[PDB]
């Protein structure tokens, strides 16, 4: 069968408006591999997103870490957008930086 | 390192 | 403290979109060090940590080497599998190896590790014993009895007893710096009221390394296991990981709360409660 992926959206360091920060979107527990992530800014998809190395865990689901540089302000909102196999349509979870 | 290749065949599964 | 070396080789078909994909990751304990990727415009073993950047040449082509060799054997192992099920040409299928050695906080090593899955779900694996062999099914069963007969658990003992140990206790040496440091959490307990009766209490763990960690809340002494929100421990991005831990209390009685923290960082368990 198939694993559909956990999705988190967090910073590297705590957010801090107006300071240059990163903003992170960790996809992990999926299987299979092929999967799509966009990293947004006010909805709209951000260019030039990097990720890790395709690895997997002990349970051999997959995980993989996207990110970009941002700078977090108090009207901007991000947000990270998955597809997956699992998903009859694309996944959204908003970033929360108190979460 | 990874486990380096054997003297004959590499043996596959 | 302990440590381990691991591989982690994955092999993807795609019919109608070229021959099977073949990637292979090494890490030492939290930390990856090399990359290889069949898909790259010029397919070759790629440093991703500091520490092995000193390698030589002859390190890097004797990479190469191994993994252009078993991206090729892969594919025919892809086509094995396919067969052994019964399966369409049509579909994709993924094979993955996850191979390595443990060492105990002296150096020595504790035990090997090389197992396999096909679709996610296990496959074969070599025993502890390095010697043996543990097939999930009657498919695996072929590969076993191929496996034995070219005495290819000998082969995997031979490394995951010798070079794997002993390049990992290398590049525990050329990273020391890092590789052999624990950094410990950062760690404090933040307040959301929810309702008028009930408050989320969030335990915070920050820039700690290696990923292992244990963060807990209990109640009057009780863990609130059932109750805790745990996510899953996630990558920062500067080689440190994060984590935290919820529970919903009524208002009025946060200190009757206390989140606790063990990391190998830690010479002893920290006890944290919210400070308004």
């Amino acid at each position: 069968i198939q694993r559909t992926p956990k999705i988190q959206v967090y910073s590297r360091h705590p957010a801090e408006n107006g300071k240059s920060n990163f903003l992170n979107c960790y996809v992990s527990g999926f299987h299979p591999s092929d999967i799509e992530v966009d990293l947004l800014k006010n909805g709209e998809r951000i260019e030039k997103v990097e990720h890790s190395d395709l690895s997997f865990s002990k349970d051999w689901s997959f995980y993989l870490l996207y990110y970009t540089e941002f700078t977090p302000t108090e009207k901007d909102e991000y947000a990270c957008r998955v597809n997956h196999v699992t998903l009859s349509q694309p996944k959204i979870v908003k970033w929360d930086r108190d979460m | 390192l990874p486990e380096p290749l054997p003297q004959g065949q590499l043996t596959a599964y | 403290g302990s440590h381990s070396m691991r591989y982690f080789y994955t092999a993807m078909s795609r019919p109608g979109r070229g021959e099977p994909r073949f990637i292979a990751v090494g890490y030492v304990d939290d930390t990856q060090f090399v990359r290889f990727d069949s898909d790259a415009a010029s397919p070759r073993t790629e440093p991703r940590a500091p520490w092995i950047e000193q390698e030589g040449p002859e390190y890097w082509d004797r990479n190469t080497q191994i993994f252009k060799t078993n991206t090729q054997t892969y594919r025919e192992s892809l086509r094995n599998l396919r067969g052994y099920y019964n399966q369409s040409e049509a579909g994709s299928h993924i094979i993955q190896r996850m191979y390595g050695c443990d060492l105990g906080p002296d150096g020595r090593l504790l035990r090997g590790h090389d197992q396999s899955a096909y679709d996610g779900k296990d496959y074969i694996a070599l025993n502890e014993d390095l010697s043996s062999w543990t097939a999930a099914d009657t498919a695996a069963q072929i590969t076993q009895r191929k496996w034995e007969a070219a005495r290819v658990a000998e082969q995997r003992r031979a490394y995951l007893e010798g070079l794997c140990v002993e390049w990992l206790r290398r590049y525990l040496e050329n990273g020391k710096e890092t590789l052999q440091r624990a950094d410990p959490p950062k760690t404090h307990v933040t307040h959301h009221p929810v309702s008028d009766h009930e408050a989320t209490l969030r335990c915070w763990a920050l820039g700690f390394y290696p990923a292992e960690i244990t963060l807990t809340w209990q109640r009057d002494g009780e863990d609130q296991t059932q109750d805790t929100e745990l996510v899953e421990t996630r990558p920062a991005g500067d080689r440190t990981f994060q984590k935290w831990a919820a529970v919903v209390v009524p208002s009025g009685e946060e200190q009757r709360y206390t989140c606790h923290v063990q990391h190998e960082g830690l010479p002893k368990p920290l006890t944290l409660r919210w400070e308004p």
